[PDB]
RNA sequence: AAACUUUCAACAACGGAUCUCUUGGUUCUGGCAUCGAUGAAGAACGCAGCGAAAUGCGAUAAGUAAUGUGAAUUGCAGAAUUCCGUGAAUCAUCGAAUCUUUGAACGCACAUUGCGCCCGCCGGUAUUCCGGCGGGCAUGCCUGUUCGAGCGUCAU
RNA sequence: ACGAGAUUCCCACUGUCCCUAUCUACUAUCUAGCGAAACCACAGCCAAGGGAACGGGCUUGGCAAAAUCAGCGGGGAAAGAAGACCCUGUUGAGCUUGACUCUAGUUUGACAUUGUGAAAAGA
RNA sequence: AUGGCCAGAAAGUGGUGUUGACGCAAUGUGAUUUCUGCCCAGUGCUCUGAAUGUCAAAGUGAAGAAAUUCAACCAAGCGCG
RNA sequence: CCCACCCAUACCCCGCCCUCAGGGUAGAAACGAUGCCCUGAGGAGUAGGCGGCCGUGGAGGUCAGUGACGAAGCCUAGGGCGUGAGCCCGGGUCGAACGGCCUCUAGUGCAGAUCUUGGUGGUAGUAGCAAAUACUUCAAUGAGAACUUGAAGGACCGAAGUG
RNA sequence: GACUAAUCGAACCAUCUAGUAGCUGGUUACCGCCGAAGUUUCCCUCAGGAUAGCAGUGUCGACCUUCAGUUUUAUGAGGUAAAGCGAAUGAACUUUAAAUAUGUAAGAAGCCCUUGUUACUUAACUGAACGUGGGCAUUCGAAUGUAUCGACACUAGUGGGCCAUUUUUGGUAAGCAGAACUGGCGAUGCGGGAUGAACCGAA
RNA sequence: CGGGACCGAGGACCGCGCUCUGCAAGGAUGCUGGCGUAAUGGUCACCAGCGACCCGUCUUGAAACACGGACCAAGGAGUCAAGGUUUUGCGCGAGUGUUUGGGUGUAAAACCCGCACGCGUAAUGAAAGUGAACGUAGGUGAGAGCUUCGGCGCAUCAUCGACCGAUCCUGAUGUAUUCGGAUGGAUUUGAGUAGGAGCGUUAAGCCUUGGACCCGAAAGAUGGUGAACUAUGCUUGGAUAGGGU
RNA sequence: CCUAGUAACGGCGAGUGAAGCGGCAACAGCUCAAAUUUGAAAGCUGGCUUCGGCCCGCGUUGUAAUUUGGAGAGGAUGCUUUGGGCGAGGCUCCUUCUGAGUUCCCUGGAACGGGACGCCACAGAGGGUGAGAGCCCCGUAUAGUUGGAAGCCAAGCCUGUGUAAAGCUCCUUCGACGAGUCGAGUAGUUUGGGAAUGCUGCUCAAAAUGGGAGGUAAAUUUCUUCUAAAGCUAAAUACCGGCCAGAGACCGAUAGCGCACAAGUAGAGUGAUCGAAAGAUGAAAAGCACUUUGAAAAGAGGGUUAAAUAGCACGUGAAAUUGUUGAAAGGGAAGCGCUUGUGACCAGACUUGCGCCCGGCGGAUCAUCCGGUGUUCUCACCGGUGCACUCCGCCGGGCUCAGGCCAG
């Protein structure tokens, strides 16, 4: 507004390659850590796995339905059996997978 | 990084008509119904897959039916443009699931379809009897025939006896074995064209 | 002391600020598609009882017909209107008309109210002369008609 | 020869001068009528001092009496002087040249327009 | 004169030109009288005189699987004379 | 060399204004706590920076706001408040609207720009109204006659004319 | 370089166009709180740039740690005056020692000792550095002062100006020209120098 | 122990005290007179004593020079948009943003809806590509606050480690025997990880681009209008005593 | 909208800058050339008509039907499909018509203002009327209601039926498909496509599973996508022109368009062109009868008006600047600051209040108790009770205190 301005109150005293028709959408590939693995799943049924109601069945996530492609690795899992398709899958994080006792399934 | 170097005053678009076009949209389109009633106000369209490996994962409406998928439904190209059915003549079905997808949506609206006759005092055998004219119907296709999958849900539910045992040698290794064979295609061709000729050389 | 000059005040001047007003601008939004050889847009010249302009109109000239309304117009003059009506009005609407000289502008011209041609009709003694009136006469192109030209190709 | 071209001199001639005087008409002047403009921070007596070499206003003195008329050209004002001159420019424009980059014109070659026959010399 | 000097964006365009060397065009000097210091040959002016020396495009030959690369030939002008 | 005396916005004491700093203030008899009470220090200012206030046109809310028993505007050697920009009142004039408070908003505040438009002074009853030879008498008309008319006189153009 | 409608080294009209200027002119109420600056350091200069320094608003951190254009103390520079040479020797002599300002240092965040390593160094496990452990709080180890902290963020002017004292380097017939510190002024009123950028007193 | 001047802030009590029936002890009361109105006080005009350059601009260090100003009224110059950046307020928060559009409406308002999308949630490398926990998300020294008084330690800072990508070296088990790239080192590097902080919006300052605070050139370009003046030419007209040689 | 200020282009860098995907608005598809109707030019402009047709022609150097790549042509096969005429009713456009105070009082020239009492409201939008009007007038709201015209949509209902045309299913076979064009070189221009863009000119100039494209030049081998060189087509989109309409935190006569007015006018320029200034008496002209003085303009009386302190110079009527009247100052400037004085002119303050003691009046809203009610639950109010040594006002005195200005 103009009536806040300082003009108011001054009043009265004045490399590398070259890529030509890039297309973004061969480079799309989205990607999620294990930290966050265990928040696509919904709330409920969540919290009934963390706390220990489900001993026979095992979560499968598709990343994909998610949005993402890529399992990367930071973070630790706990120790619930989970299975995960992913179109790409980091070393680390396939690791910590099948240390939690789950399988990493490739999909395309 | 501002782009105002040329005469831009010249070519500044106000949108102060934005609520005055929404009420004349309003008004095309109720006068449409009015016009279409009682046949919906659009067209049945197909399921598609997007293209790119960006948008893959998901299903929208297309442009229309393909002749195969006429003609496998049941329905003559001639009729279906007449009784509110999309018709796209390029599209191909390359693969039986958008085929049997298509046919199965199409066979729903045929089978919820009343065709009035042409002549009301000559019904013909092909049109809907009066007696079954009267029932609740639908005024907008994209609404009750819209694509009710969108994605594959991205959760579910399994035995932990039916976990999957899982590639040999592990995903990532798979992966990087897939993208060597993949640059090393043709190499190894030309060894073994290579090795193949020395051994018909000296066999 | 007055006069003069200057200061202060009241009233009166000069001038048109201020305040209030607004049949006008400005900006936005919604709707609509309709100029002209069937002569447009523009220009000129005229037209009212009494007008120079603005407005309206074209020698049927501040207008005619038709439809509607239903008693004015008004500055003056003069007339109204059978008011229980084919009817006032600078009224509204508007489907029928009129629409001067021009202008793309079209007989040829135009710095000329210049000069023609074709066909009718009327009047003046009139087969010959004179006058008036009416209808016509541009260019490019298309379809068709008709009259033609050329050893250009042929038949006989 | 000719010249409203530039220069020196001689005779004649005279108010050019010694050295100024006088006369006439129209003004200026005064009156009636009519009636502008330029310009204008505010104003208008001087002397000495007022570091920046400048005072009209300050300091210290001289002084200093209404309202006016004709004249005058010291000062202030006054020159389309915001001129002219000098200096500066990311200066503008006209002009010149083996300055740079281009170009009209001109000239040279090739392809096309471009056809019908000969005679040779090479493939 | 199938020319010179011009003009035009171009044209089946125009001018000079209703012209033809006692003419037309471009320069310099500037009536008459006087008047051409002496001798060349550096710049320039002009010579189709021999050269390929420089040497564009098109064209020609070779290598390569081709893109391409390499070679000669090479107008006018320049150079040389 | 000595004694007294003169006065700066300097120094000392006192009052008042502002700013900064440090304290107090709820089993609230309790307060524009954005307030009030106690104490101390400090006070020039260009470029520059920051805060708070005043004023103008318009918008929402509100004041059961003012007004033909006189709104707005204007004049005032008439008063009151504020450090100030300003605010309020009296008197005169006038004729139809306008204001306070909290928010919102801007084409929002002038002495300059050889500023723009309009209006008005001094100069000043001044410069001036001096080329083209020149006017005079009587009568009439009329409110009024050098510059209207008739007559009577005097002149000029001078036929490449004032025809 | 004349004339082409008072317009000519390129007419007039409208438009692009509110063309561009670094140059000139101007740029609109009040009070309150702070408040400046002129080679510091680098870059080819003039038709040059940055930059330090100096300022204001916000915050935030334990506004914790204290620090200081000052004296003293130890020690440098200035040994330079001076006293004596009945001290030695002879400003260059010294037992001793100037004035003026001036550099460095003055604690627990410190001082040492010991342990080893060294890729330093040393003849060298020798010094030093690197770490390790321990001892020292009995006084925390001069004076005076101390509303003086620190870190960010954002914003702004000025950043090769004038005068003067002192010191220093050069000069001129005489004038003077460079540096360095400090003060004043540009930004500033008051009292006195009759008067006034540079004087005295005092803000 | 006298003589004189200026001043009286505060507003129950509380305190320090003393000469203690009380007081000069944390700030003036008591007594009296005239007048009760223009008398005090105020405004305006003028005289008197003292004081006092004409404003704005420009320049440099400053003056001086120079420029603008006859007078008055009204008009008159840091604006708006886009994009950044820092700071303030607000909502939600690993998410955030309804308003392209749709629904709806008392109709340009208000209310409602969601797919996609933007930004953030992951970085690094030219690229192919790969991609963040040894440990109560580490050790040590500080550190507000809390504490069972033994300690625990926020934010932040300092310092040593660890993890991801890039670069260089080594090259394990294996094997499409030529692929694969583990393990172990070494440098710098990145606003990288290491118990998310962003997204939207409001307000202010500043920056960039637009006419960009306002007025001002000589200019450049595009398209038109003039030979009534004047210059030259063409066609057709007109005009110029008397003397001398 | 997003992609995206991204890929990319760029002296000495200032700068420039798309597209595919994705969400949405809106959706709509087709016509030729290339085939022999060949058992029948089945096609068409024009002229004349007795409206039945008949002529003059066009045209085989090709007018109809059939086919267009999604196919189609030929076969096979058995089922399906169709043409006309009414039409209830609805919608669009002009037309007739719509509620309620001019009730009473005051101010006023005039109520539309103030006060009182009503009424209407699916209408309290706007305007007019002598001052702010829902009810005075036009209009405004809502359903409708009169009369007329032309179209569109449409529930249904009568009828002819297969000469012909049309669709579906399968198939050995056949399956024409646009040339100085595509493409290449070169030149100019253009683009983000200055290695990958488009357009045009010149030269060369194609092919038949061929051709184009697949954003780094080339050869070889594949693959994927379309099918150029012929053509038509609503909607969603643009809009400083035109016509009609509704609005605004816009401007309020130096503003706002140059123009609120006989404004693109007057006026200027040879011409192209340039281009203003300028709104407001009053509710109503009631715009001054009549007398008088002047040649007249006008003046003075007297009138109109609510007001001429509104007189066609006209609402209000500022300043510069001027005249008169009153006061004052002035020996080569005035103006200004501090402080007295003089003269002129003013704002306040004050006028008495509170509290006691007596006397005289006028009344019982004294205290206590009872009942009801309300509240903060122990405080109040209301009704009865007081019978005047108690309360509450008034009037006379007396006393204390506090009161304005200047002073000792």
């Amino acid at each position: 507004p103009t009536r806040f301005s300082k003009t108011r109150k001054h009043r009265g005293h004045v490399v590398g390659m070259r890529h030509f028709h890039l297309l973004r959408n061969h480079y799309w590939r989205p990607s999620i850590n294990i930290d966050k693995l265990w928040s696509l799943v919904p709330s409920d049924v969540r919290e009934q796995y963390l706390s220990g109601q489900k001993k026979d069945t095992a979560p499968v996530i598709d990343l994909l339905s998610h949005g993402y492609a890529k399992l990367l690795g930071k973070g630790r899992l706990p120790e619930i059996p989970v299975v995960v398709r992913a179109r790409y899958v980091s070393a680390e994080a396939e690791r910590k997978v099948k240390e939690a006792g789950g399988v990493v399934e490739l999909v395309a | 990084n501002n782009h105002f170097r040329k005469h831009w005053q010249r070519r500044v678009r106000c949108h102060f008509d934005q609520p005055g076009k929404k009420v004349t949209r309003r008004l095309a389109r109720r006068a449409k119904a009015a016009a279409l009633a009682p046949r919906p106000v659009d067209k049945l369209r197909p399921i598609v897959r997007c293209p790119t490996v960006k948008y893959n994962r998901r299903t929208r409406l297309g442009r229309g039916f393909t002749l195969e998928e006429l003609k496998a439904a049941g329905i003559p190209r001639l009729l279906a443009p007449t009784i509110g059915i999309a018709v796209d003549h390029r599209r191909k079905n390359l693969s039986e699931e958008s085929l049997a997808a298509n046919v199965q949506r199409l066979k729903d609206y045929k089978a919820r379809l009343i065709l009035f006759p042409r002549k009301s005092n000559k019904p013909k055998k092909a049109d809907t009897p009066k007696d079954q004219q009267t029932a609740e119907t639908t005024t907008s296709l994209r609404t009750s025939f819209g694509v009710e999958q969108p994605l594959a849900p991205g959760f579910t539910e399994i035995s932990k006896s039916e976990i999957p045992a899982g590639i040999e040698g592990g995903a990532y290794r798979a992966l990087r074995k897939a993208r060597s064979d993949a640059r090393l295609v043709g190499v190894r061709e030309k060894r073994a064209k290579e090795k193949a000729e020395a051994e018909a050389n000296k066999k």
